[PDB]
Formats: C-alpha cells, structure tokens, sequence
C-alpha cells in the first residue's frame, strides 16, 4: 500500500480545519495564551459561520494566483529509508484486505440471532464497542453482517452500536513485501500580517495534536514529530511582505506491495521404496 | 487470585461476558462448583491360602 | 490508505493504566520473564535428551516524569517507608489507544525497587520495578 | 432500474423538544434540566432509543413531548440504458 | 494550552523593566562591574522616575518608524519536538481548570469558621501562605471561599494572608493529550550607542535572572537557556551604524489539548448465565 | 551479470519460518553453540596433550517487532504464564528467498526468556531466546 | 497561560536544604530504596505463590561544586577522620522553589563515603553518599 503522505493531509486538513473555524469556543480554547486584539481580530475575520474571509490549502507551485490573507501551502519535502525485515518481510495474509473502516450500525433482530448490518463484506472484526463476546454468544460474521445469539441478549434488541472493521477484497493469500520510510513534509502558513500568521500556526498545531487520534495515522503514519522555523519574509518584491513561519511535520510509514501465492496443498502421496 | 487460594478448584476463563450500555454494564460468568465425596462400595472377597 | 494486516505498535498507539486511571507523562517500560529453562545430559551423551521449565521469575520496569501532583508517592502505589506493608497488590495494564482493548495485563504486581533523580539541566525522572505473580494477555477480540 | 439494493440504520435516538418554543435541547445542566436550545434537528441532544436505557433513567422536564429519531442510510446502484 | 512565548515575553518584560529603571539603586546594583563613565550616562539617560529619554521593546518588522536610540527587538526563532510521552498523555484532570492565579485576601468572621474571599471560584487549592492546616482545622472549600475552624484559632481574625490557587472552568473532565517542545527565540538591543547598547544587554539579563521566579515559567516555561551573540553592525547604509548584541533564549513548553469524556458509569448489571 | 561462486547471505535472501508461517518484521537472530572443549594435562608436559568435547550448549536469539496481529503471545509460540507448560517443542527454520532452500534448521526449540519492551519515541520490540536440542543443515541440493 | 494540571518538576523549580540552610552550587541527587521483595515457591508450582517485603536499605548521593566557603567538610555536615563519630544525624530536604512546601525529606542521615576530585580543565566537584533510616512525603497542601 503505497502511502501519499501530501493527499492524506489534505484530506484530514481541509473538514477539520472548517470544523474548528465553525464555532468560537474551540478557537477561544485554542487561543487562550494570545492577547486580547489578535485573538479578537482573528475571530471576527475568519471565525464563525457566517465569516466573510476564509482560509485556504493547496499545494505549492500553482499556476494560478493563490490568496495571501491566510493559506495552508504544502510541500512534499525528504523521505529516507530507516528500517528493514528479513526478506523485506512486513506480514501475512490469507485474505485480501482494503482499509480499515468504522461504521455505525444499529442492532437488529433475526430469528434466531442478534445482527449487525455493514456497507461493505468483512475480512476481518476488529473491535464492537463496548461489547466482549463471550462463547454462549457464539459470535460468527458471515459476509456484510456480524451475529450473536438471540435469547439471552434480548434486551438490547436496538443497540446502537458502532462497529470498526475491515474490508475484504477477494480470498487468494500473498506475502507482504515492503521496507519502513522515514518522511519528512514541510507546512507553512502565509499571511501580509504577521499576528494572522501566528494564530494560523496555532491552530495548525491543535489539528496536528488532534489528528493522533485519526484510524489511518494509528495505523499508517505512527511517529509523528514536529519542527517550525523561523518567522521569515517569504516575499520582498511586492508592495508588502509574506511572512511566514515554516513547519516540518515527519512520519513513518511502511510502503509495502502483496506478492499473490497461487501454490496450495490438498493431497498427500507417502510411499514407501524398495531395494 | 482465588484459585491460588484453593477457593475454587476450577472455572472457563473465556465464558465471561461483558457488555456496556451509557451508564450501565453487564457482567455473565460461570464457575464450576466444588464436589464432594458421598458414596463409597465395598465387597470382600474370601479364600483359601 | 489503512491496511491494518501490516500495522505496529507504537508510543502514540498504547495507554499505561492503573486502577483505571491514564499514568500521566509516562515515557518507557520493560517487561521481563525467566522460565528457568534446564537441560538433562545422561552419561552416554553430550547433547541435552531434553529441556524443562523450573521456575517463573518475571519482573517489570516503569519511567516516568514526576509530576508535581499524581506522582507515583501521592498516589500511594508507590512507598518510601513502613507504609509500603499496608499497600495491597495492583495490577498494570497496557491498553490500545485505539480501540481501548487490552494488550497485556500484569497481575498481583508488587514493588521491588523505587528510583529518583534529581538534576539541574534535565526534568525530574523516577523509575520504579515492580515483581507480578502472573501475566495475561486475555479479553483479546 | 435497480440493480443491487441494501438499506441499514446507522442511529436510533430519542431527540428532546420544548412544547411552547419548538426549539430543540442543547446543552444541559448537571441534573440535565435544559440550559441552551437549538433550532437544529441532527444536534440536539439525544440517547439512544432502547428499553433498558429508558429503565435507566421525561426525568427532567415536564416538557414531555420526546421524539424517536432514526437515521435511514442505503446504498444503490443503477444500470442506466441508452 | 498552547503556548505563545513571545507575548509571555512582552507582558513580562515591559512592566519589570518599567520597575527596574524606575529606581536608581537597582540600577547602580546592576551595573557594578561597569566604568564610572557609561554608568552615569546610561543612569541620567534613561535611569529615574522623571527620565526624559525612554527605551521602548516591540516584536521585528514594524511598518513604521522604530526608535533606535535604546530598543529591545524580538523575533520568533525556530522550535523543535524533544520529548513525548505514552499515547501523548501528559495529564488526567476530573474539573477544567485554566490558569494559576495568586491572590492577597484578608481573613474574615463567620459565625462557625474563619474564610477568605476570592476574586473567582477555586478548582485546587495549592498553598495558603505560612499554614499547614492540620485536621482539627478542617479545611474545606466552597466555591469563591476556604475556610477553617473558628474557635481555635480565633486570635487570626484579621490575617494579611495571600494564596496560591487554580481557576474553576466546568466540571467536566477529560484527557491531556500533548508533548514538549524545546523552542528558541531570540532577543537584540539595538543603539546607535554601542556602550548603551552595553548597559541594555546586562539589564536584559537581569530581568531574564529575576523571571526564574515567576509563576507562569516555573509552571510552564521550565529549563531557561541563554546564548549571546558577538557585538555586530546592525545597520551601516545610515549617516550612522546600529549596534547590536543579539541574544537567544531556550524555553521547554507543553503544547497540550483537553479531551472532553462524556462517558460516566453509574449502575452495574452483575448477572449470571444458565445452559 | 551474476556469478555466483562469490554470492554471500544478507537480509534480503533469508526468511524466517515457523510452523511453515514466516514471521513478520523480523528483524535479527543470533545463534550460539558450546561444544565445551577441555584439554588433557599430563605431569611431565605444560603442554595439552589433546582436547575432548564434554558437553554440548546451544541458544539462539529473535528479535521482532510487535505487530498487532500475529505477535509471539498470540500466535502460541511463547507464553505468558502456566500456559507453558502445554506448548509443546517447536522447529524454527532459516530458508533460502531465492530457492526456498534451507540453510539451517533447529530442531527441538524451547523457550528460554522473554523480553519485550514499551517506549514512547520508537516502535514496540520484542526478544525471545530459546534453548534448542540440535541443529541441522541436511536438505541441501 | 498556566495549567498546574501538567506542570512538572525541574532544576529551576527546586532547593536542596539542609538545617535551614539552602547547599549552594548543587548539580543533582538521587535517590535509591530497595525492599528486598523475595517470591516463596511451592513443591506443586513454578510460579511464585506471592511476594513478601524483606529489608528496607536507602542512599541518596548528592554532586556539589567546591565553594570556598562553606563546603561539605566546613559546614560540619561531613568529615575527614575520628571527628565523624561526633557528628550527629541529619534530615536532608528537598523543597518547592515556588510555595516553599516540601516534596520528600530524608530521616537519620548518615554518611557512607565521600569523593572529591581536583582536576586542571575544569571546575572542582566533591560527590556524598548519605545512608537514611526512613524517607517521608508528609506535610502537603
């Protein structure tokens, strides 16, 4: 699973940043240590539904002209090589297997079993929540839904559950060959005015902490380290100067491809030799 | 801890059973109670030599 | 993408927990178990017939940052007198970030050695030892 | 036409409303009577909607008009000539 | 609480530095090992409550005119990620809880204890100047207020004393999640004068030594580092050069986020099983 | 061009198996052998007039990383506790990427420690050692 | 901003007393405590049926630089031959910079050994190792 470090910010950026310039309380939260006029003077330019101004992201070298009140700029920056396997081993797979995915599913009842409906078939249940199946429960996943015996459970006959898993692609079995990258990706902020820069820093720092919690950079983009620079003039040549302050985000990530098996034993030929 | 204290001869550690609703948990488990000695039969058997 | 047949654990992906409660500013901790392996050698061979486990010594370390409030002495885990005979066993428990589900479990953990460090240019470090009757990797999935 | 069909229910929820205003509970206080209300449907304050909740405690308000919510989410396809 | 260390800077320095040149002794104190010459002239200069000429401090890249008589000017620097704990844990909390406040209150009657008032209610109780509250005493707090028995104690009705307390946010609780940051920023005095620019840098010092004491750095700020640099020409396109000695200051921070938990166990359903 | 009279091993030609399943994130393995030579000292000669093999001691050493999945505890190999005693000896094989060859094979191995170790700043390891009866290095060509 | 809910101990935030008197140019402590936790082993068990506390054996070493006035040998506190058999014991503390509350104080004090080096490149330090009967985290909000 070859990993797009840029395109998976991206994406965790773009809701979660709009999320959190929704309402006042997080960015009061976020802002607390600033003083008065900035925080004020950020809240009332980008803050709120109903803002006029708004931030943007994009990566870097567009060809069109990009808005410098404030803007997210992104760059794809070093990557290295830092670990190995024998073989370049990583893992073992009997089952095909997609992302990871967490959907939402409320019980429902079957004649003789409790079920869970999901979008997509299962190769594999990680987790229910708040639920340890014990054997009389007899739980089995077949294909899209998950199940536990009827009777005794009856009185969460609606339980509301939530439900991470995840998908199955086909039934062949391969080998997992791939290596650890040690990457690293630059973050700036970009802004006429020095104090919208800094605020923007900030709340860029909140998400980064936010995002630990994310499934994919539990599973994918452990080992996140941080790094900022210096509040610099991006820019001399016009009427007024860019400034701002780079930021170095670094992750670790295993690039990795599935190597099928097509060999399976099902028959056994002993026999003895003679002399 | 009560089996290394001999207050129980033997149990299923994977019957247990937990689940949580907001507020409230449910606990099911099982333990086989201890058994004791009831009955004992006896024939006696004589011979010569 | 998130393929999870390849993922590994991490400092970001694990919780150390006692008694429920997150130990804060934790930064490593070791396990260790000894099955006191032993080989029987008869007269007429040097090869070892066979391998036999004797005895279980287990023991595991933790490091931690004092914080000014919470720290291992406040909580009362911890001891630095005759105190420590009043203090019943606990039990540590390593759990996933993600899911909440247990990873490891230590049982009937009892204190074996405290350290703390004091230094000028660096943050006060303790670490404490601990010695477990038992481990257990069970409520798994 | 329809092709492949399947339909799931993602939430089942009990959602509060004010009977005079007609603006839905917010925010609460610790005994949970009512402190903020809100004109949406999807943010206000629910619980799950099943029976064993409902025995666990309407208990805070005479305001007594709540509102079993469910969420409907399905999945299609279509094979569209030309 | 993230951490804005330039605005700490600001807020610490103008008032102590208004107070340090406000008297002479001090300043006499701080500049013994210097000559009779530069002393003087620096103390007629700017030393006095009725000091014709005044320094002035400012952050870097000001659009208007920047007085370079005597300046302190400061610029962000660069940060980096030194330490990190399990899961990016660094703190459970029960009850929100904001800034560290210290407060004078006189002691005061009531009818069965004696109180002190406070400006805002009380998450934790730190320290009480000069007592350790024994159990007949009975500490208790209640909100705005502490309070201890009357009758044993009764010869204290009017006590100066001060205290040292923690804010009250909500009563909610969560978890802290966040990591250390070692963080650099840099500090210049600049003069036309380079034997003022002199003199401005040994009082920086001093009030960098006399900030060890502060509440806020001893909280948050820990592991104070300086570095100075060489005697430089700021500036030589002017009639005359900018002298300046830049100074780099290390702080450690925890950059940390409060994660709300909304679950609260209150009922238990120990129930067994039949087969 | 590849000639292959001056090929050599590295960790990208080797896999480590057990049961038949490679192991995943593998990253090192030791191996040692103690034949316990003693020499033979007459009166009339400072000299050794020949040495003897006494007995035979041999451990070999694995390093991982634990997965999430399919770690040593989960997979039953290793053991936690009175779990031990019901696993039974197992073989642990070093074949050829290439040809799938073997290269060597120990047979009989038992556990002898476990270690594993908890940090904040770098991705969770684990060590096993274990005590083998003999090698082997038969199958070859 | 200030949250006292994650502040943690350093070298800034800390004094090191002793009879009232604040040890000047001191670079670091530590502090050891060993229980001497042994585990009983029955005939029907490997494991380790419980543990039981043994012995209670503390140090605590202390690193200074060489004042030229009241250094460890001046202020009495140490010693240099027989006049140690009339130096009494001593409590040494170790107190918040900020409230001026106490973090740990040591009991009975005793001397162990005592190390000074005098070197060319660098300034002189003298190192303490102190041997205390009981440790104590009394007296607290």
């Amino acid at each position: 699973a070859i990993t797009s470090v840029d395109s998976y910010l991206l994406s965790e950026i773009k809701p979660r940043l709009n999320t959190v310039l929704e309402n006042c309380y997080i960015i009061d939260e976020v802002l607390k240590d600033f003083d008065y006029q900035t925080r004020e003077s950020f809240k009332e330019a980008f803050c709120g539904k109903n803002a006029q101004h708004e931030v943007t992201v994009g990566f870097n070298f567009p060809k069109f002209k990009n808005n410098y009140e404030a803007h997210y700029l992104i760059q794809l920056g070093q990557g290295q090589e830092t670990k190995n396997s024998l073989g370049s081993i990583q893992s073992s797979y009997f089952e095909a297997t997609g992302d990871t995915l967490v959907e939402s599913s409320t019980a429902i009842r079957e004649d003789d079993k409790l079920v869970f409906t999901v979008s997509k078939p299962i190769g594999e249940l990680i987790k229910v929540e708040d639920i340890e199946f014990a054997k009389y429960d007899n739980l089995q996943v077949e294909g899209n839904k998950v199940s536990f015996k009827y009777q005794t459970n009856e009185d969460y006959e609606n339980y509301n559950a939530n439900i991470i898993f995840t998908e199955k692609k086909n039934d062949s079995k391969g080998l997992v060959k791939g290596f650890t990258v040690e990457e690293q990706v630059t973050v700036v902020g970009l802004s006429f005015n020095v104090d919208v820069a800094r605020c923007l820093d900030a709340v860029l720092k909140m998400i980064l902490i936010s995002m630990r919690d994310s499934i994919e950079e539990q599973q994918t983009f452990q080992l996140q380290n941080l790094s900022f620079g210096d509040i610099a003039p991006i820019i001399e040549d016009g009427d007024s100067m860019i400034f701002g302050r780079p930021t170095i985000i670094k992750y670790t990530s295993s690039l990795d491809l599935d190597y099928t098996i097509t060999q399976d034993i099902n028959k056994l030929t002993f026999k003895e030799r003679k002399d | 801890r009560k089996k290394r204290d001999n207050e129980i001869q033997d149990f299923p550690a994977e019957d247990v059973q937990v689940i949580v609703e907001g507020n409230e948990a449910r606990i099911s488990m099982t333990v086989y109670p201890i058994r004791s000695f009831k009955k004992i039969s006896v024939s006696l058997v004589y011979k010569q030599q | 993408a998130s393929e999870a047949k390849q993922t590994v654990h991490t400092g970001n992906t694990v919780l150390l927990m006692i008694k429920g409660k997150p130990v804060g500013r934790a930064q490593s901790a070791s396990g260790q178990r000894e099955y006191g392996t032993t080989g029987v050698y008869e007269i007429g061979s040097i090869m070892p017939q066979e391998h036999v486990y004797l005895r279980y010594e287990g023991t595991i370390t933790v490091e931690r940052l004092r914080m000014k409030k919470e720290n291992f002495a406040d909580l009362g885990y911890a001891s630095l007198g005759e105190e420590i005979l009043k203090k019943d066993i606990i039990d540590i428990l390593v759990v996933d970030n993600l899911t909440k589900q247990v990873i490891i479990s230590y049982h009937g953990c009892s204190a074996n050695n405290y350290n703390e460090t004091w230094q000028t240019n660096e943050i006060v470090t303790e670490e404490i030892e601990f010695s477990y009757l038992t481990a257990s990797d069970k409520a798994r999935t | 036409s329809i092709e492949k069909k399947e339909e799931v229910i993602a939430h089942n929820e009990v959602v509060f409303r004010s009977l005079t205003q007609g603006l839905y509970v917010k925010e609460v206080d610790i005994y949970s009577d009512v402190v903020s209300y809100t004109k949406d449907v999807d943010e206000a304050l629910a619980m799950p909607n099943t029976i064993n909740f409902k025995n666990s405690r309407l208990i805070m308000n005479l305001d007594l008009e709540p509102l079993n919510k469910i969420q409907k989410v399905i999945y299609e396809t279509h094979l569209e000539g030309l």
